[PDB]
């Protein structure tokens, strides 16, 4: 192969030199359940990185006059009473650089995917200040998630902090993986003003689930701009606590360098659980649901790194998509309440909607985005303006589905429109839609072109129509993409092509749609 | 003489002082984090005396990087905030540091944020209505001078536009000022508010005091007190009526709860701090009218689990004199300021504080609007034509009333150019008396949109 | 897709074998240079020529 | 392309694992080389001399108890000016006796230790129960101690016991045997570090103190090699542990002995007992580094592969060739 | 240099060692109880180092009879269990001592019960369906070959019956090695499983490790690890496909909670230990399958208080590929296997793996059942007659679908008398497509109860 | 090994001794019955739950 098999080692032996620097030592006096108390280390600083004899690492987290209670970062069983603990003079820091794209790294920045090392451009402390009020800018650029429901009803603008919140197996990781996949078109442009770099932080997930997500991203082409900061359930509570901060630091390095980042925390509930475990093991006073007093701060300190920077700082942005698992759809629990308060908007996913087939299962109405239309392109803003009111009216009218003969003409029309809009917002997994396709699809429904298609066929009628437009009338898509608005001539062309397609469309019931 | 940090458990920092120099409670102490990446000057607020010359403090800034044995210097006074005309037009944090212009106000007069409420003999024994000039507020839910107003709402319901409107009205009609106490701000929302106020040119009449969410709970708990201290200086020294916004005073309660948990105090009923009512009282009692000048406050309130019996909202509402609820449904109908006439309420809408004519007209308007809200279901399902003639007449009158509750706000002047209207209370009362009696049921509905008073109604009708 | 997966799997195993051996070959040169590398490392740690 | 990247990553994995194996073999060979090289005595001496050349280029009491103990130490310093060797021995014995009394009479210790500001009542209890039974110097210090407030009751005992030790140390100062007493204290400390059964037997304070003192005399201090001051200090300690470790206590006593004389003990570990030349060089370099006279105490540790390690205070200066070899091993890419 | 017992509190024993001989964590220590009635060698596991040369240990056998001051000797290594093909066909306890043949594996290779999970580099997702023959499982919660499967349930809803049925449906024909870890389950059912396996000649290919609930917390903690060590040996050192049945994995976390407060840990929510997630994560991650080495693990999970929001089941959910979820609501209605079709889920139920037909039928069944669940509130009060015609037809569909998901399982012959049945996946898909589409609306609903297949449906309909 | 969940509501209805057939169960089941009883009442509990 090459001489490097020896040469590298040579470079080490020629370059290696363990010099004799003075060091402050502590001694482990207690050790149990992932926490080690270290007597000594007079000059240790809070959240410092202590190194234990067996190559183990810990974070000096409680400092008393007697001992330093440190949370051990893995390999806890190798810690014993009387062991020597050396202090590294550095607060928690992680390497950061463009080399992390396509890599799976543990919360310390060390690769765990089995490939080579990562060439770090720099190091960032996990607890650096978030951008201040004066350093930010109004959220005004869309971050197309590719999910019609989110992009139409609760748009996410880069610089925003949108919470995907819902019970288990409701479609959250699916939504965030779809969002990551949707950025491939932006990535292939090569324009940093469009490129979105993704950081999927997995907290408390099993290794095979992280592997499944990585496979979904690779088969979708998203792994060339995505890093996976993985803290699998096998990892110590310290890693589950640090993983969001690791991912946030890796993203922040790009963000301050003019790039746009997309951070997915999945989940922050397990982050909170790991922090609770650490706090209770350190005997910090408990509160509601046993969480420490500063658990809110734990999440806030994190999510407030996700900001859009002013043009003086390069204009980069970091978008947060924390994922929270709500038990029995109880959004009033402690952590859900905290993160709903922190975040700028909420996609509430419900298992009832998932089973009804409303998957991706965003409960529109209850779901909100405080950034609003500022996070939408003009085409989607104008097309999807009436969508929310139509869906609200449909949910009001749903009790009348059996008496459509007895309702007013306008009410029955609203019911029929709403059913088709609901079918329109449905979307298959791992298949995000470009913003132009979403614009055309929502245009079909809001403008009434689906009013003739049967409900059960709407999903197909959309899917084919776009498949037609892309292949034959791409001028519409190109116009929407390049100009960001649905021009009148483009709208007329779109209506003409919709009508032409209607004639050739075979409804599943055998009827004709014109 | 200077203390030494002996314990650091997250935000909680214990400081050992020489026996003769233990700082008294709520004093601000300064510690230095010399680590390069996290270099800082921590402001620790003395919270307890533990004995043996130890004091337990809540760090107002993240304690990461703090080292045991680092010198802690006592300032000798509690957290002090700059006060004066200079605070107007600038954004401050809970500790009085200017965020948009660092080092600004460090040479102003500084006031401790821990001030007793007015003496009992100095309080105003009679509630006085605040004629803000908005038709909806002045008629349906009159505000209380020196009182507290809950501001229920959200995104896209014009809460920020209403805040701008009230800032303009307090600055222009009453010759007063405003202090925006951003407890638990989303830094994005805080920046948006700062730029909106600067663009509207009302920033010069408002002092912003943001305690962001990213800061530890000490600052989120003390920011309301800091902003209220600026408001108190304006009230007592400058002699100005003040308008203290507090978005969101649930945060303040929750920051108090988190601080209580950190200090080790046993949680109360629903996990709230045992002294919840006393903290809320110590905050709210200072918002009152004294010696002819008043601090009014519009305090956005979050209701956990939508449960008004929860300890936090239950304690908050013991002090709230009025309740303005902004509605998405009303906002979508073009009816700015977007106040829901039925969900909103006031505790001064009584025949005694307001005139009997005022109460009668307000109750008639409420009755009409409630009957219309009931008929909305029939209109939406069965159609307008399925109503009776009396029902159709009432529907027309209610449409016109609810559209006349809209107004050309001063905050909208920046968008359209039309000066905002300040409808006198008497004019609003007589105008709505005319509306409820059908004297204007023959004008088109578009005539009633965004117009202050009968003169504007007539002019717009003639313009259609 | 199935054909590509099968051919890539066959290529991978072919490569796994070739690597394996290539590694054994190199393992030899490795054991030849181990003596010099160890001598250099010992000299470095001792602070003087071994 | 994914398969191409897979084979490329397999190649890189092979390169990395072969390099890891080569590095492991290389440092294992270097370990053998150094083990052979360190065994020489001249080579070992040269290595430690090189380490010294490299170096050439370089309290648990809380506030109230801390201040009270400082005041008591100041009072002892004031009194010691007029003391005598026999008087100092009597002072030490009586201070130990009052320490025993306080330990036995828990209620007596608790009221003599209450944090009350009023000293008159306390002193009244004191003399009432002990005035005619002890000398004057003893009471003077033995009261100063009672007057001052203490964070905890036990601290008061730790105060008087502390003085009880100083009385003996001052005696060593009177006779000029500071070096001899320190050396004997460290010898006894290392002896008690070994044979932990003896340390545990001495530690047990439930058994009568006289039995522990007799055991110590039969084992350690009953032989002519024990210095008088060191033997007295050990007997007093064995009499006043109160659950503390014997080896722990005696090494702390030696640290106090050196501290009284302004020096700080630096525990040094070496492969062999270095000669006096590099010993005095080590003392000078350590004092220069820390700006304070140091007393080096050696410990036999051939496992250090001919290197030298120092630990003073909370700081360490490690140049042990074993530690350097471990650093080289773990530093392999 | 042996230790000495200082402090005994139930299952927790504190041991003081000489300074240089404090054992490492998770080491096995041997004390001796000499009282005649309870004489034994007591195995402790070092759980904490507590300082002053003390360690705190969790006793594996009951501490009744242990005396303070008794010599405790350190084994120098963690608890080791026998491994190899010898373990197959025998019953072991948590300590690796054979029950059906005492002293049997004492000479086998011994592996520590504690080992790190396989590295993330060696994990790949599993997407191969395991056909069990149960209609509900095969249709709505398809199991993954080499994946992680769970049978959640309340108390006494049929977890043991269903896990025994899965042993009957998966292991009887299995060519590899099976391991059954009875973690704090009932000893009667363990013996029943033992005799059932012996009669079916599956015992020769099955290793049983029992830590049943009569045992103290230590065994109920370490028995799952002891069995998982045998499973891991078969996975790694032999490459045989392995089945790993565990019943009940909740008892692991419950034993950890039982010893939690005696170990000095502050209790977390609902009284669980703070280390719930990490402790369970280590064990669960050791169970995964690595590429080319398959472990098909099925874990009966107990849900305390029938509350699926309880921290233990909620945290366990993240560790599983397929999760059948038995519910007392379905059990009350007579449906056996008692699966909640809506709450249960599987990751392999995607159109790309099970096919478009299977996926469509499963999603239509779930849709019908969810609509039925939403309507049950209306039906109980307003009556079925007031529903829409489409909704009425859907309700009739859904009742039959719920009853058709019931099946006469082989392991439940003593629950129903009738023998068990096996339904091919194709037949299940066809039958449910017919139901959801209507081909069976004319048959009585009781014809769909405990039948298992279309032929049985026809026969029972004719018998009605 | 089973439950006999006695219900107050059933007790008042005159269903004495109050066995809630749905919740109640015996996991020993037919093995703890004589063959005549097993044959006669094989599905009785499930029939009553339905
Ligand atoms: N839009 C969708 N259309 C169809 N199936 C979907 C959709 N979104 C998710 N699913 C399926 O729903 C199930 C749950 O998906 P996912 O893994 O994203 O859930 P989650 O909310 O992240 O839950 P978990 O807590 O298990 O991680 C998976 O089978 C996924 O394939
Ligand atoms: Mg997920």
């Amino acid at each position: 192969s090459a001489a490097d098999i020896e040469g590298a080692i040579e470079d080490y032996v020629s370059s290696f030199s363990a010099d004799t620097e003075r060091e402050e030592i502590g001694t482990v006096i207690d050790a149990g359940d992932g926490i080690a108390h270290v007597e000594g280390l007079p000059s240790v600083m809070t959240q410092e990185l202590l190194e234990f004899p067996g190559g183990v690492l810990g974070v000096a987290l409680n400092l008393d006059e007697h001992s330093v209670g440190a949370v051990i970062l893995g390999e806890f069983e190798k810690i014993e009473e009387g062991q020597q603990v050396k202090r590294t003079g550095e607060v928690l820091s992680v390497p950061v650089g463009d080399a992390f794209l396509g890599r799976v790294v543990n919360p310390l920045g060390q690769p765990i995917d089995g490939q080579g090392d990562i060439a770090a451009e720099t190091r960032r402390a996990l607890e650096l200040q978030a951008p201040s009020v004066v350093q930010r800018q109004s959220v005004s650029e869309p971050l197309q998630t590719g999910i019609k429901a989110i992009d139409a009803m609760t748009p996410i603008g880069r610089g925003q902090r949108q919470l995907i919140i819902g019970d288990r197996k409701t479609g959250k990781t699916a939504v965030c993986v779809d969002t990551i996949l949707n950025q491939r078109e932006a990535w292939l442009t090569g324009d940093p003003k469009q490129q979105v770099r993704c950081v999927y932080v997995a907290i408390g997930q099993k290794g095979t689930t992280i592997a499944s997500v990585k496979r979904a991203l690779e088969e979708g082409g998203a792994m060339e701009y995505t890093t996976i900061v993985a803290a699998p359930a096998s990892d110590a509570a310290g890693f589950k606590w640090l993983a969001p901060y690791t991912g946030s630091a890796i993203g922040q390095h790009w963000m301050y360098n003019g790039k746009h980042v997309l951070i997915v925390f999945d989940d922050l509930s397990k982050q909170a659980d790991a922090y609770r475990a650490i706090s209770l093991l350190l005997r910090r006073p408990p509160g509601r649901e046993a969480f420490p007093g500063d658990v809110f701060y734990l999440h806030s300190r994190l999510l407030e790194r996700c900001a859009k920077l002013s043009d003086e700082l390069g204009g980069g942005s970091m978008t947060g998509l924390p994922i929270i698992e709500t038990k029995a759809n109880d959004i009033s629990a402690f952590i859900p309440t905290n993160v709903i308060s922190i975040t700028d908007g909420q996609c509430f996913l419900e298992s009832d909607l998932f089973n009804q087939g409303v998957r991706p299962a965003i409960n529109v109405g209850v779901s909100v985005s405080r950034v609003g239309g500022a996070a939408q392109i003009k085409a989607m803003k104008e097309v999807a303006g009436s969508l929310r009111l139509d869906l609200s009216q449909y949910r009001e009218l749903e009790a009348f589905a059996a008496f459509a003969s007895d309702l007013d003409a306008a009410s029955k029309a609203q019911l029929d429109r709403g059913a088709r809009l609901v079918e329109l917002l449905k979307q298959p997994q791992y298949s995000p839609l470009a913003v132009e396709e979403q614009v055309v699809a929502i245009f079909l429904g809001t403008q009434g072109h689906l009013d003739s298609v049967p409900v059960e066929d709407v999903q197909r009628f959309e899917s084919e129509l776009l498949e037609h437009v892309k292949a034959s009338h791409s001028d519409i898509f190109d116009g929407i993409r390049e100009t960001k608005k649905l021009s009148e001539e483009a709208e007329e062309k779109l209506v003409s092509v919709i009508n032409e397609f209607k004639k050739g469309f075979q409804a599943s019931d055998g009827s004709s749609v014109v | 003489t200077a203390g030494r940090v002996v314990r650091i458990t997250g935000p909680v920092v214990d400081v050992e002082f020489p026996r003769g120099s233990v700082p008294e409670l709520f004093n601000a102490l300064h510690a230095e984090i010399t680590f390069g990446a996290l270099a800082k000057t921590l402001t620790l607020e003395v919270a307890q005396h533990l004995g043996d010359s130890l004091v337990r403090c809540i760090s107002m800034q993240p304690t990461d990087g703090l080292v045991r044995g680092v010198e802690v210097t006592d300032t000798g006074a509690s957290i002090s905030v700059p006060v004066g005309d200079g605070v107007k037009g600038h954004v401050f944090n809970a500790l009085g540091d200017c965020l948009d212009d660092p080092g600004y106000g460090k040479d102003f007069e500084h006031w401790s944020i821990h001030r007793k409420p007015p003496a009992f003999s100095d309080l105003e024994p009679r509630t006085e209505m605040l004629e803000t000039g908005l038709k909806v507020v002045d008629l349906l839910t009159p505000y209380v001078r020196g009182g507290k107003i809950a501001l229920f709402g959200g995104a896209g319901v014009g809460k920020t536009v209403l805040i701008q409107e009230m800032i303009n009205r307090i600055a222009r009609n009453f010759g007063g000022t405003s202090v925006f106490a951003g407890v638990g701000e989303r830094t994005r929302e805080g920046n948006d508010l700062w730029v909106e106020l600067a663009d509207a040119n009302v920033l010069k009449d408002t002092a912003l005091v943001f305690g962001q969410m990213d800061e530890p709970p000490g600052t989120r708990m003390r920011v309301a007190l800091s902003a209220l201290t600026m408001a108190e200086f304006f009230r007592d020294e400058q002699g100005q009526d003040v308008l203290l916004f507090i978005d969101n005073i649930f945060r303040f309660t929750q920051a108090g709860s988190e601080v209580s948990t950190l200090l080790g105090r046993m949680p109360s009923a629903v996990g709230y701090q045992p002294t919840l009512a006393d903290e809320m009282g110590e905050l709210q009692e200072r918002i009152t009218s004294t010696r002819g000048r008043s601090i009014t406050s519009m305090q956005a309130v979050y209701v956990p689990a939508d449960d008004y019996t929860d300890p936090a909202p239950a304690t908050t509402f013991a002090h709230l004199d009025a309740t303005t609820e902004l509605s998405r449904a009303v906002f979508s109908k073009g009816i700015f300021p977007a106040v829901d006439p039925l969900a909103s309420s006031s505790t001064i809408l009584d025949p005694a504080i307001v005139g009997d004519e005022h109460y009668r007209v307000a109750q008639e308007v409420i009755r009409i609007l409630q009957r219309y809200k009931d008929l909305q279901d029939i209109i939406a399902i069965l159609g307008i034509d399925e109503l009776s003639e009396e029902d159709k007449q009432l529907v027309n009158r209610a449409r016109r009333i609810e559209r006349f509750l809209s107004q050309n706000m001063m905050a909208a002047e920046q968008f359209t150019g039309q000066p905002g209207s300040t409808v006198p209370l008497k004019e609003t009362i007589e105008a709505f008396d005319k509306l409820t009696k059908g004297e204007f049921d023959h004008l088109p509905e578009q005539a009633f949109f965004l117009i202050g008073g009968l003169d504007d109604l007539a002019k717009k009708a003639e313009s259609l | 897709r199935a054909q590509a997966s099968g051919e890539v799997a066959q290529t991978l195993t072919q490569a796994d074998q070739q690597l394996s051996a290539q590694g054994d070959q190199v393992r030899s040169g490795l054991e030849s240079s181990v003596d010099g590398l160890s001598a250099k490392l010992a000299s470095r740690i001792l602070g003087v020529d071994v | 392309a994914q398969g191409a990247q897979q084979i490329q990553l397999m190649r890189q994995q092979l390169i990395r694992q072969l390099r890891t194996g080569l590095g492991a073999e290389a440092v294992n060979k270097a370990a053998e080389i150094v083990r052979a090289h360190v065994a020489d005595p001249q080579a070992q001496s040269a290595t430690v001399d090189r380490f010294l050349s490299e170096l050439e280029q370089m309290s648990r009491l809380r506030a109230a108890s801390r201040q009270s103990l400082a005041a008591l130490v100041e009072k002892f310093d004031s009194v010691a000016g007029g003391l005598d060797a026999d008087g100092l021995t009597n002072l030490a014995d009586e201070l130990a006796s009052v320490a025993k009394l306080l330990l036995s009479e828990t209620a007596l210790n608790k009221h003599l230790a209450e944090p009350t500001d009023d000293s008159a009542p306390k002193v009244r209890l004191l003399e009432r129960l002990l005035s005619d039974k002890v000398s004057a110097t003893t009471l003077d210090l033995l009261r100063t101690a009672v007057s001052n407030r203490w964070s905890t009751e036990s601290n008061l005992i730790d105060a008087v016991e502390h003085t009880a030790r100083l009385a003996l140390l001052k005696r060593a100062e009177i006779a000029g045997e500071v070096d001899e007493v320190e050396e004997q204290l460290f010898r006894f400390g290392r002896v008690l570090d070994a044979e932990p059964r003896l340390s545990a037997l001495l530690s047990d304070y439930t058994t009568p103190a006289e039995g522990r003192v007799a055991l110590l005399d039969k084992a350690l201090t009953g032989r002519p090699g024990v210095n008088q001051t060191a033997a007295a200090l050990l007997s007093q300690t064995v009499g006043l542990l109160r659950g503390e470790r014997a080896d722990e206590a005696v090494i702390d006593l030696a640290e106090l002995a050196v501290s009284r004389r302004g020096e700080v003990v630096a525990h040094v570990s070496a492969a062999a007992e270095l000669s006096d030349a590099q010993r005095t060089r080590l003392t000078e370099v350590l004092s220069r580094i820390y700006g304070r006279p140091v007393s080096v105490q050696l410990h036999v540790d051939p496992e250090l592969l001919g290197g030298l390690s120092i630990t003073v205070g909370d700081e360490v200066i490690d140049g042990s060739i074993a530690s350097r070899l471990a650093a080289a091993q773990t530093g392999l890419p």
